């Protein structure tokens, strides 16, 4: 039972464990959100067929790791798909020749969230998968893990929607301008949708946001997100209707707005977080 | 906050 | 391969009995193992997965159970519903594999057959062609046995035998019979009768 | 709900080459895999592979991976089950079959596939009667010979249906790839030679 990665790397085996490093594509879908595929990028085979007839198998206790480690899903195994973490042994793949194949392994994330999304780091954990190894002939059964990394960053959905983009700068030009914000929202089955505005608001009616900026900070000047005209103050909820496949602009706009009496020139940010609430 | 956006401004 | 296995192929049951249909696998499985139930239109379904489980929407009198090589399923009380076909299948190792199949009957008050024979028309002669026809009509159970003899010789070629399926309100099997003649040899013959058990 | 609607039945000659396809629908079509069962004319049940409709992996059984091939249409959410080469033995129903835990928890209508080489046919019909007298004078049997159709499949009835709940209407049996018929009738010795008791016979793609 060899094996190796995407990128060529044999992934050892003379030590009881071994960390596998993969790329993640997630994706969303009805039910569920794909996290990892790993008939992309594992490759294993048998190097003495003609001695052995090896099984391989998901033992129980294999489970989400890192920072997934509370998230339960589902996992495409040889043919079926069962609950994961796995309650109990699946059944066994089979390897019979020096040629490669994928291991046919998928891990999927059952949506407990509007939108969201956790941000997965190149070099971190992902998933421990206990494995089983057996033969038809030398009465020998052995055990080993494979910890899971991702080699490179990105964000595994949470929700049964995903978002154009996590992360957001827009340029306001000079006094008193604005822009529109490229913002999109998509989902994989017919849904309802909100948004409310989450950050550290500066007026008495919670509409405008306080300036952020550490280094010669303008004063009497905040931010101020409209759509179409309507001021959205924080925390309230703006609905966007039914929403499917086809993404929608949330319709946002930045401005500026006067806080406090007068004015002196200098830099200007801050920073707003959007979340999304089903309706 | 699922959403982060910065806003970058100036005054002169 | 698995070589799954159905104790036995029909299964002469009776309302509301308490029926257990048993197979066996050619060697372990992990408790992965299914039942099918096909009905008389062709459909099938799936029943009981994973040896104990029951699927979102069967009927909550169907039970399974066992360890492996050793598997049954049970209907509690035998309704008319459950007159069907059903298989087992692994799921542990590919290429899955299914058993014989067992199917469901009804059993009732034994009956013989109501044997009858018909001569070949007179269109039929007029085309070169010739058929005699032997009906057996409502007999039970469901083996029986028929024979073709002519002049007091037997006859086993050119007899084509069909089965009806078990009537739905009397529940009685009925077959029949053709042997298929041409005129140089219709009438190179003198007596026919058909025979049954 | 969960729904696999298959394509219609299917008519090739040997060395065709046909194409079923199932359209799923109500669930998420690639978070599942895809089975395809044959159900020979023993009615005996039998696996070919399964395919992943997210990237495409097969796996065949080593029985057909020769012949069957199978493939899907992400975007209309539609597999497909390809067999070449056609013979005789290729005659069968086939099953596309969704996955979950290890067993196969929803399946299609089917799709019955011939392979047959002759050619549409209206059949020849012949009449019974008892011939000797009436045996048992309590109740007598009649009965009508269907002989050489195709397709399937026929239709018989008796006195527009007069005279039914005593018809045993056997299921049509092949020869030399025709296919013969019969269906027998038993009356009350009362009724007939006292009425017309003939039967009729009608059979689609003739008009007959």
């Amino acid at each position: 039972f060899a094996c190796k990665t995407a990128n060529g790397t044999a992934i050892p085996i003379g030590g009881g464990s071994a960390n596998v490093y993969v790329n993640l594509a997630p994706v969303v879908n009805v039910g569920q959100n794909l996290v990892v595929d790993l008939s992309t990028q594992i490759f294993c085979h048998n190097d003495y067929p003609e001695t052995i007839t090896d099984y391989v198998t998901l033992q129980r206790g294999s489970a989400y790791g890192g920072v997934l480690s509370n998230f339960s899903g589902t996992v495409k195994y040889s043919g079926s798909s069962y609950p994961f973490p796995t309650t109990s042994e699946t059944p066994r793949v089979v390897y019979n020749s020096r040629t490669d194949k994928p291991w046919p392994v998928a891990l999927y994330l059952t949506p407990v969230s509007s939108a969201g999304g956790v941000a997965i780091k190149a070099g971190s954990l992902i998933a421990v998968l206990i494995l089983r190894q057996t033969n038809n002939y030398n009465s020998d059964d052995f055990q080993f893990v494979w910890n899971i990394y991702a080699n490179n960053d990105v964000v595994v959905p949470t929700g049964g929607c995903d978002v154009s983009a996590r992360d957001v700068t827009v340029t306001l030009p000079d006094y008193p301008g604005s822009v529109p914000i490229p913002l999109t929202v998509y989902c994989a089955k017919s849904q309802n949708l909100g948004y409310y505005l989450s950050g550290t608001t500066a007026d008495a009616g919670n509409s405008i946001f306080t300036n952020t900026a550490s280094f010669s900070p303008a004063q009497g000047v905040g931010v101020q997100l409209t759509r179409n005209g309507t001021i959205i103050p924080a925390n309230n909820t703006v609905s966007l209707g039914a929403v499917g496949t086809s993404a929608v602009s949330l319709g946002l706009t930045a401005n500026y707005a006067r806080t406090g009496g007068q004015v002196t020139a200098g830099n200007v940010q801050s920073i707003i977080g959007v979340t999304f609430v089903y309706q | 906050a699922d959403v982060t956006i910065t806003v970058n401004g100036k005054v002169v | 391969d698995i070589q799954m296995t159905q104790t036995t192929s029909s299964l002469s049951a009776s309302l509301g009995d308490r029926v257990t249909i048993s197979c066996r696998a050619s060697q372990g499985v992990n408790n992965y193992l299914n039942w099918y139930q096909q009905k008389p239109d062709g459909s099938v379904k799936l029943l009981i997965y994973y040896t104990s489980n029951l699927h979102s929407g069967a009927p909550s009198r169907f039970s399974g159970s066992g360890s492996g090589t050793d598997y049954s399923l049970t209907i509690s009380n035998l309704e008319q519903e459950d007159i069907a076909t059903y298989f087992c299948q692994q799921a542990n190792m590919v290429p899955w594999t299914f058993g014989g199949g067992t199917k469901l009957e009804i059993k009732r008050a034994d009956a013989a057959p109501t044997v009858s024979i018909f001569p070949p028309s007179s269109e039929q002669l007029t085309s070169g062609g010739a058929s005699v026809v032997c009906f057996l009509n409502n007999f039970y159970p469901k083996d029986i046995n028929v024979k073709w003899k002519i002049d007091g010789s037997e006859r086993q070629n050119g007899v084509l035998n069909s089965w009806t399926d078990q009537d739905s309100k009397d529940s009685t099997y009925s077959m029949s019979s053709t042997l298929t003649l041409t005129k140089d040899e219709y009438e190179r013959h003198n007596s026919y009768t058909c025979e049954a058990r | 709900e969960i729904q696999l609607q298959q394509s219609g039945p299917e008519r090739m000659k040997p060395g065709a080459s046909v194409k079923i396809s199932c359209k799923a629908s109500g669930y998420s079509f690639t978070t599942y895999y895809i089975h395809w069962v044959k159900q020979s004319h023993g009615r005996s049940l039998e696996w070919i592979g399964y395919i992943d409709p997210f990237n495409d992996d097969t796996n065949y059984n080593q029985k057909f991976k020769g012949k069957a091939t199978l493939t899907v249409d992400k975007s209309s959410s539609t597999a497909y089950m390809h067999l070449s080469s056609l013979t005789s033995e290729d005659s069968a129903v086939y099953y596309c079959a969704r996955s979950y835990y290890g067993s196969l928890d929803y399946w299609g209508q089917g799709t019955t596939l011939t392979v047959s080489s002759a050619k549409t046919t209206p059949p020849s019909v012949y009449p019974l009667a008892p011939g000797s007298a009436a045996q048992t004078n309590s109740m007598v049997t009649l009965g009508c010979l269907v002989k050489g159709y195709f397709p399937e499949p026929v239709t018989v009835t008796w006195n527009s249906g007069s005279l039914s709940s005593g018809v045993h209407t056997f299921p049509a049996v092949l020869q030399s790839d025709l296919y013969t018929l019969s269906s027998s009738v038993t009356v009350p010795s009362s009724t007939w030679p006292s009425e017309t008791v003939t039967c009729n016979v009608a059979h689609p793609a003739s008009s007959t």
